[PDB]
C-alpha cells in the first residue's frame, strides 16, 4: 500500500502544471480519493474529492473552477490539473484514500506529499482548537480539547468527528475516526469522547513517539475544514 | 435526498455501482448454457469430456458455435442424490451416458446384478423426478465398436426375457434404444434424445448444440407466450 | 463385527448418564420465558421511536 | 384516417 | 452376537426415558397465557439477488448480515438502509451454506465443491479475498458455524462433523457415528456443545473439547432438514419433512412436544427461535413461514409473501427483526 | 334505417375497443410488471390502439352531421393523432413479428436480441419515426370553410396549384410504406416460422405437441387474415377513387365509411387477438 504523488516544483506565476499520484498496493477502483493541502507554517486544508467511479466530486470554495480533477482505474493513477494558481497556492500537497460504508475507516493512509513553490464562507462549520501548544513529560495522561461551530451529531447515531497526528517530519496518519473507534495500528493509550459540541481527547500513559500536531475534522458536510493544531512539546 | 449524511450518501453511491456490477454479472450468467452431466464412470463418461473439450463438481466451460456452456460434472458425490438434486432445477440439458458393452458385465458387488439393469434403474429414477419435468434428457450410449466385437459372442436373451429377435448388431441396438426410450412416463413434455457415440470431431459436439438450439427455441416461445 | 461392538459401547456410554424428569424441565422450560418476556421484541410490539427498521 | 380527407 | 445386547441396551434406554416421562409439557403449561395473533409487517426488501438465495447468517451487532446466491454471490447487507456493503465473487456457484463471524471479520462459504471457504473482510487490501480453503471432507458441505475466530465446526454429506483450526488448514477433531447425510448445524450459546440433524432422523449432541458423542434423540420418521438451540443452551428444536417440529431436551433426554397441523403435508426447511424462545419461526414448502407458539403448540401468526420456496430463515441476536431468504431471490425483513 | 344500423356499429366498435384497450393497459401498468419485452410491446400496441379509438366519434360526427363545428386545434390534433398512432400501431405489429421470427429461426440470437432495454430503444425509435408524419400532421392539419357548399371541412392543406398530385404523391406513399412492406414483412416472417416449426423434433414427437403447434398455425393464419381482411379493401378503395375514378354515391359512401370502419375494427380487435390469447397472459390473469 503506497501512494506516491510527483509533478511539483517551481512554477512561474499564472501558469498551470498537472499531479500526477501512482497509486499501488491495494484496490484502486473501490476508493474515494482526496487532495489535501498544507502551508508551510499553518495547518491543513482541504483541496478536492472524486468518489469511485468518477461518480460524485466535490469541490472547496476558494479552489472551485481553477482545479480540476481525475482518475484512471486501469493505470491506478490519480491526477490534478491546476490553471491559473495565485501566490496561496504554494504548499504541500497529500493525497488520500477513503472508502464508506458501514464499519469503514476513511482517511487512514496519507501520501508521501509532493511540494509546491509559486514564486511570489459563513456557512462551513469553522473547527476551533482551545490550544495550540501544550509542554507534556512522558508517561502523563494529557487531555486536549476543542471546539465546534455545529453540532456534529448526527440522527443515525453517528459523530463526524475524525483526529490526526502529523509527526513533525512525517506524515499524518488516522488515530480515531466517529470519536469512538481506535484505527488500526494505533495503540489503546489515545481514546475519545464527546458531547456534541465539546469534544476531547486523552492520552494515557503517553510516549515520546506520540509527540506531533494534533488536526481534528468535521465529516458532516462538504467542503471540510480541518482544524488549527496543536502542536505537543516535550 | 438531502436528509443523508456525507457518508451516507457515499454509501448508497458504492450499493449502486455494486448492483450496477452484479446485472452486468447476472446477464452473463443468464446468457450461458448449463449442462448436467449425469451417468457412471464404469460407462465411459470422461472420454466424452475429452472429446468435447477438444472436488465434487467438475466444471468444464466450452464455446461452440457462438454459444457458451457450462458443463457440471456431480460423480464425484458418495452421498444421496435426493438433498442435491433439487439445486438443479434451472438446468437446460441433462446428458446421461451408459455404456452398451457393459450389457452382460456384473457389478463390483458381491450381489448379481447387471450395470444394464442398474443403468435402466438409474435413469428411471433420474427421468421421473418432479424437478426435470420439464427438462430434456440426451442419452448416449457408448461403447459402439466394443459392444458390437461382443454381441456376435454372447446372447442378448441373457440380459431380459422380453428379446425374441436375431443376434445382429443394429436390431438389438435399436431395441435398446426403444427400451431406454420406454422408460419415459411424461411422455408429453419431456423427449429422449437417444444418440450413439461417433467418436469422432465434431459429431456429439453438434448432436449436442443442435439439442440445445431446440431447447431455446422451445424457452423462446415459451417466453413469447405464443406456445 | 466391529461396527456392531462400536454401537454396544456408544450404547453404553449413552446408558451411564444423569437424567431428570419433565416437571422440572418444563419448569425451567417455562422460566425462560417468563423472566425473558420483556426483552422480546418479537412477542411484544415495540413502539416506532425505538423501533431501527422505521417506514 | 379516410375521413379526414376531401371527399365530394 | 452383540447385537442382542445392543437390542437390550436400547431396551434399558428407553425404559429409562418412559420412566422419566411422568407429566406431559402440555399439561403442566396451562396456567400461561396464549400469545395470541402476531402480526408481522415487511418492514424492509431487499432486491439485487439474481438467483436462488439458500442460506443467511445475522451479523453479531444485529445491523449487518450475509446472503448466499446460486449466482456465485455472497452479500453483505446493511439491514437499516437497504446497502450492499460487499459482493463477493465466489469459486463455485453451487453454495449451500454461509455463517458469519461473531468477531464480524471472516465470512464462511461451502456448498457442493466440498471445500470451506473462509474469507476476510477487514483486509488492508481493502478487498475480501480467500483467507483459507478447508478440502477436507469428502461429501456436500452442508452447514458451517463459527465457535471463534480461528475455529470451526463443519456438517458434511460424508455422515460425518468436523472441528477445525483456521490458521493450520486441517481439522482437529472428527465426529463419526452418523448413518444418513448430516444436513444441520446449530451451535450453543455458551460455544461449549452442539447437535447435529442427520437424515438417520435422528439428532446427535456432540462434545468439543472431548470429541465424542453423548446423546441421541430419534422420534422422526423423515429427513431432518433443521435444527436450532433454545436460547438457554438446554434444549433444541428440529425440523423433518414429516411437516412436524419436535422439541428435543438434552437433560430429560426425550422429545417434549411435536409441533403439527393437519392440512400441512409440506417439510420443514428452517427453524429459530425469538430472543425469549416464546415464538418459534420456521419455514415451510407452502411458500410461507409459522410462528408457532413453543409452549403451547398453537399456530400463532403466518409469514407470507414469498413466490417459492423458503429457503433460510433468520432472527437476530437482539431479537428485533425477522430474516426470510426464498427461492423467489427476495430477502424479506419483518418486524 | 341505414345510417341508424351504420353509427350502431360505430358505438359498438368504439365501446369494445375502449373498454378492451383499457383493461389490457391497466393490466400492465399494474398487475404484470414490465420485465419481458412482449408485455413492453403489448404495452405500446395497447396505447396506440387506444389513441386510435379515441378518433372515431369525431368521424361519425362528420358522416352524420356532414359539417365539422368544432375550433381548428381539435382538428390538428385529431388528424396527428389519428396519422401518427396509426403508423405507430402497424410498425409495433411489424416489430413483433419480426421479433418472434427471430426468436424462433435465430435462437443464438435471440439470447442477444430479447433484452428489456433494446426492446424500449426500438420502441423509442418507432414513436420518434412516427414522430416525423406528426409533426407534419401537425404543421399541414389546418380547418378551411367552403363558400359555395357553405360547410367547413378540416383537412390536410396543401397548395392548390398541384393539390391533385401531392395529394396522389402523398397517397402511394402512405399506402406503400404502411402496407406494402408491412405485409410482405409479416408473410415471409411468419411462413419462415412455421417452415423452422415444421423442422422442429420437439413439435413432431407426439400428437398431443402436434395438436399445440396446430393450434400456434391456426392462431397465426387467424392474425395475418384479420390483418389483410381489415386493411386491403379501404387502401384500394382509397387508391382507386384517387387514380382510377372519381364519383359521389350513397351507396359508395356507405361502403367507404364501412370500410372505414372494418379498419377501425382491426384495431379494435387487437387486444382480443393479441392479449387474451397468449398463454403467458392468461396465467397473469389467473
Ligand atoms: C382517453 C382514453 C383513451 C384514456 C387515455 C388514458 C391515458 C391518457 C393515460 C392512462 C394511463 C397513462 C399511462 C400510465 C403509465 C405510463 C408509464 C410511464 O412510464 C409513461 C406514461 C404512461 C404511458 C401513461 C401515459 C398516459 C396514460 C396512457
Ligand atoms: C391470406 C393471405 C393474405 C396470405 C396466405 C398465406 C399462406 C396461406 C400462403 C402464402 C404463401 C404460401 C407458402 C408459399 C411457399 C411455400 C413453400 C412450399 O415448399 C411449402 C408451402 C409454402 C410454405 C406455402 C404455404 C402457404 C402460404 C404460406
Ligand atoms: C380480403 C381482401 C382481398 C378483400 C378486398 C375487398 C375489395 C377487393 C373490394 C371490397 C369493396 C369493393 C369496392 C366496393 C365499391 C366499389 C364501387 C364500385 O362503383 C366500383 C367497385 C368498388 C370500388 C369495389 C372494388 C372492390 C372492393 C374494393
Ligand atoms: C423501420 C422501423 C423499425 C426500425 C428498427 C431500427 C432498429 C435499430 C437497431 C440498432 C441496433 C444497433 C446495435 C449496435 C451494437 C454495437 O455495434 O455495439
Ligand atoms: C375468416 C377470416 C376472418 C376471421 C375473423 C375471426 C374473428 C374472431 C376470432 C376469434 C378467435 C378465437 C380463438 C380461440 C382459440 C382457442 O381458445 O382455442
Amino acid at each position: 500500500v503506497q501512494l506516491v504523488e510527483s509533478g511539483g516544483g517551481l512554477v512561474q506565476p499564472g501558469g498551470s502544471r498537472k499531479l500526477s499520484c501512482s497509486a499501488s498496493g491495494f484496490a484502486f477502483s473501490s476508493f474515494g480519493m482526496h487532495w489535501v493541502r498544507q502551508a508551510p507554517e499553518k495547518g491543513l486544508e482541504w483541496v478536492a474529492y472524486i468518489s469511485s467511479g468518477s461518480g460524485t466530486i466535490y469541490y472547496a470554495d476558494t479552489v472551485k473552477g481553477r482545479f480540476t480533477i481525475s482518475r484512471d482505474d486501469p493505470k491506478n493513477t490519480l491526477f490534478l490539473q491546476m490553471t491559473s494558481l495565485r501566490s496561496e497556492d504554494t504548499a504541500m500537497y497529500y493525497c488520500v484514500r477513503s472508502i464508506y460504508y458501514y464499519g469503514s475507516s476513511p482517511f487512514d493512509f496519507w501520501g508521501q506529499g509532493t511540494t509546491l513553490t509559486v514564486s511570489a464562507g459563513s456557512a462551513d462549520i469553522v473547527m476551533t482548537q482551545a490550544t495550540s501548544s501544550v509542554p507534556v513529560t512522558p508517561g502523563e495522561s494529557v487531555s486536549i480539547s476543542c471546539r465546534s461551530s455545529k453540532s456534529l451529531l448526527h440522527s443515525n447515531g453517528n459523530t463526524y468527528l475524525y483526529w490526526f497526528l502529523q509527526r513533525p517530519g512525517q506524515s499524518p496518519q488516522l488515530l480515531i475516526y466517529r470519536m469512538s473507534n481506535l484505527a488500526s495500528g494505533v495503540p489503546d493509550r489515545f481514546s475519545g469522547s464527546g458531547s456534541g459540541t465539546a469534544f476531547t481527547l486523552t492520552i494515557s500513559r503517553l510516549e515520546a513517539e506520540d509527540v506531533g500536531v494534533y488536526y481534528c475534522m468535521q465529516h458532516l458536510e462538504y467542503p471540510l475544514t480541518f482544524g488549527a493544531g496543536t502542536k505537543l512539546e516535550l | 435526498g438531502c436528509t443523508l449524511s456525507a457518508e451516507d450518501k457515499a454509501a448508497v453511491e458504492r450499493s449502486k455501482m455494486i448492483d450496477r456490477n452484479l446485472r452486468e454479472d447476472g446477464e452473463k450468467a443468464a446468457r450461458e448454457v448449463k449442462l448436467l452431466l449425469l451417468g457412471a464412470g464404469e460407462s465411459g463418461k470422461s472420454t466424452i469430456v475429452k472429446q468435447m473439450k477438444i472436488t465434487g463438481i467438475v466444471e468444464t466451460h466450452f464455446t461452440f458455435k457462438d454459444l457458451h456452456f457450462k458443463m457440471f460434472d456431480v460423480g464425484a458425490q458418495r452421498s444421496e442424490r435426493k438433498k442435491w438434486i433439487h439445486c438443479f432445477e434451472g438446468v437446460t440439458a441433462i446428458i446421461f451416458c451408459v455404456a452398451l458393452s457393459d450389457y452382460d458385465l456384473v457389478l463390483a458387488e458381491d450381489e448379481e446384478m447387471n450395470r444394464m439393469h442398474e443403468s435402466m434403474k438409474l435413469f428411471d429414477s433420474i427421468c421421473n423426478n418432479k424437478w426435470f419435468t420439464d427438462t430434456s434428457i440426451i442419452l448416449f450410449l457408448n461403447k459402439k465398436d466394443l459392444f458390437e466385437e461382443k454381441i456376435k459372442k454372447s446372447p442378448l436373451t441373457i440380459c431380459y426375457p422380453e428379446y425374441a429377435g436375431s443376434n445382429t448388431y443394429e436390431e438389438a441396438a435399436a431395441y435398446i434404444q426403444c427400451q431406454f426410450e420406454d422408460l419415459n412416463k411424461r411422455k408429453d413434455t419431456k423427449e429422449i434424445y437417444t444418440h450413439f457415440t461417433c467418436s469422432t470431431d465434431t459429431k456429439n459436439v453438434q448432436f449436442v448444440f443442435d439439442a440445445v438450439t431446440d431447447v431455446i427455441i422451445k424457452n423462446n416461445l415459451k417466453d413469447c407466450g405464443l406456445f | 463385527i466391529a461396527q456392531a461392538r462400536k454401537l454396544v459401547e456408544q450404547l453404553k456410554m449413552e446408558a451411564n448418564i444423569d437424567r431428570i424428569k419433565v416437571s422440572k424441565a418444563a419448569a425451567d422450560l417455562m422460566a425462560y420465558c417468563e423472566a425473558h418476556a420483556k426483552e422480546d421484541p418479537l412477542l411484544t410490539p415495540v413502539p416506532a421511536s425505538e423501533n431501527p427498521f422505521r417506514e | 384516417y379516410g375521413g379526414f380527407l376531401r371527399r365530394i | 452376537q452383540l447385537r442382542q445386547e445392543a437390542e437390550q441396551l436400547k431396551n434399558q434406554i428407553r425404559d429409562a426415558r418412559k420412566a422419566c416421562a411422568d407429566a406431559t409439557l402440555s399439561q403442566i403449561t396451562n396456567n400461561i397465557d396464549p400469545v395470541g395473533r402476531i402480526q408481522m409487517r415487511t418492514r424492509r426488501t431487499l432486491r439485487g439477488h439474481l438467483a436462488k438465495i439458500y442460506a443467511m447468517h445475522w451479523g453479531t451487532d444485529s445491523r449487518l448480515l450475509v446472503s448466499a446466491s446460486q449466482d456465485g454471490k455472497l452479500i453483505i447487507w446493511d439491514s437499516y438502509t437497504t446497502n450492499k456493503v460487499h459482493a463477493i465473487p465466489l469459486r463455485s456457484s453451487w453454495v449451500m451454506t454461509c455463517a458469519y463471524a461473531p468477531s464480524g471479520n471472516y465470512v464462511a462459504c461451502g456448498g457442493l465443491d466440498n471445500i470451506c471457504s473462509i474469507y476476510n473482510l477487514k483486509t488492508r487490501e481493502g478487498n475480501v479475498r480467500v483467507s483459507r480453503e478447508l478440502a477436507g471432507h469428502t461429501g456436500y458441505l452442508s452447514c458451517c458455524r463459527f465457535l471463534d475466530d480461528n475455529q470451526i465446526v463443519t456438517s458434511s454429506g460424508d455422515t460425518t462433523c468436523a472441528l477445525w483450526d483456521i490458521e493450520t488448514g486441517q481439522q482437529t477433531t472428527t465426529f463419526t457415528g452418523h448413518t444418513g447425510d448430516v444436513m444441520s448445524l446449530s451451535l450453543a450459546p455458551d460455544t461449549r456443545l452442539f447437535v447435529s440433524g442427520a437424515c438417520d432422523a435422528s439428532a446427535k449432541l456432540w462434545d468439543v473439547r472431548e470429541g465424542m458423542c453423548r446423546q441421541t434423540f430419534t422420534g422422526h420418521e423423515s429427513d431432518i432438514n433443521a435444527i436450532c438451540f433454545f436460547p438457554n443452551g438446554n434444549a433444541f428444536a428440529t425440523g423433518s419433512d414429516d411437516a412436524t417440529c419436535r422439541l428435543f431436551d438434552l437433560r430429560a433426554d426425550q422429545e417434549l412436544m411435536t409441533y403439527s397441523h393437519d392440512n400441512i403435508i409440506c417439510g420443514i426447511t428452517s427453524v429459530s427461535f425469538s430472543k425469549s424462545g416464546r415464538l418459534l419461526l420456521a419455514g415451510y414448502d407452502d411458500f410461507n413461514c409459522n410462528v408457532w407458539d413453543a409452549l403451547k403448540a398453537d399456530r400463532a401468526g403466518v409469514l407470507a409473501g414469498h413466490d417459492n420456496r423458503v429457503s433460510c430463515l433468520g432472527v437476530t441476536d437482539d431479537g428485533m427483526a425477522v430474516a426470510t431468504g426464498s427461492w423467489d431471490s427476495f430477502l424479506k425483513i419483518w418486524n | 334505417a341505414i345510417p341508424v344500423i351504420i353509427t350502431a356499429v360505430y358505438s359498438v366498435v368504439f365501446v369494445v375497443g375502449l373498454v378492451g384497450n383499457s383493461l389490457v393497459m391497466f393490466v400492465i401498468i399494474r398487475y404484470t410488471k414490465m420485465k419481458t419485452a412482449t408485455n413492453i410491446y403489448i404495452f405500446n400496441l395497447a396505447l396506440a390502439d387506444a389513441l386510435v379509438t379515441t378518433t372515431m366519434p369525431f368521424q361519425s360526427t362528420v358522416y352524420l352531421m356532414n359539417s365539422w363545428p368544432f375550433g381548428d386545434v381539435l382538428c390538428k390534433i385529431v388528424i396527428s393523432i389519428d396519422y401518427y398512432n396509426m403508423f405507430t400501431s402497424i410498425f409495433t405489429l411489424t416489430m413483433m413479428s419480426v421479433d418472434r421470427y427471430i426468436a424462433v429461426c435465430h435462437p443464438v440470437k435471440a439470447l442477444d436480441f430479447r433484452t428489456p432495454l433494446k426492446a424500449k430503444i426500438i420502441n423509442i425509435c418507432i414513436w420518434l419515426l412516427s414522430s416525423s408524419v406528426g409533426i407534419s400532421a401537425i404543421v399541414l392539419g389546418g380547418t378551411k370553410v367552403r363558400e359555395d357548399v357553405d360547410v367547413i371541412e378540416c383537412s390536410l392543406q396543401f397548395p392548390d396549384d398541384d393539390y391533385s398530385w401531392w395529394d396522389l404523391f402523398m397517397k402511394i406513399c402512405v399506402f406503400i410504406f404502411a402496407f406494402v412492406i408491412p405485409v410482405l414483412i409479416i408473410i415471409v416472417c411468419y411462413t419462415l416460422m412455421i417452415l423452422r416449426l415444421k423442422s422442429v423434433r420437439l413439435l413432431s414427437g407426439s400428437r398431443e405437441k402436434d395438436r399445440n403447434l396446430r393450434r400456434i398455425t391456426r392462431l397465426v393464419l387467424v392474425v395475418v387474415a384479420v390483418f389483410v381482411v381489415c386493411w386491403t379493401p379501404i387502401h384500394i378503395f382509397i387508391l382507386v377513387e384517387a387514380l382510377g375514378s372519381t364519383s359521389h354515391s350513397t351507396a359508395a359512401l356507405s361502403s367507404y365509411y364501412f370500410c372505414i370502419a372494418l379498419g377501425y375494427t382491426n384495431s379494435s380487435l387487437n387486444p382480443i387477438l393479441y392479449a387474451f390469447l397468449d398463454e403467458n397472459f392468461k396465467r397473469c390473469f389467473r
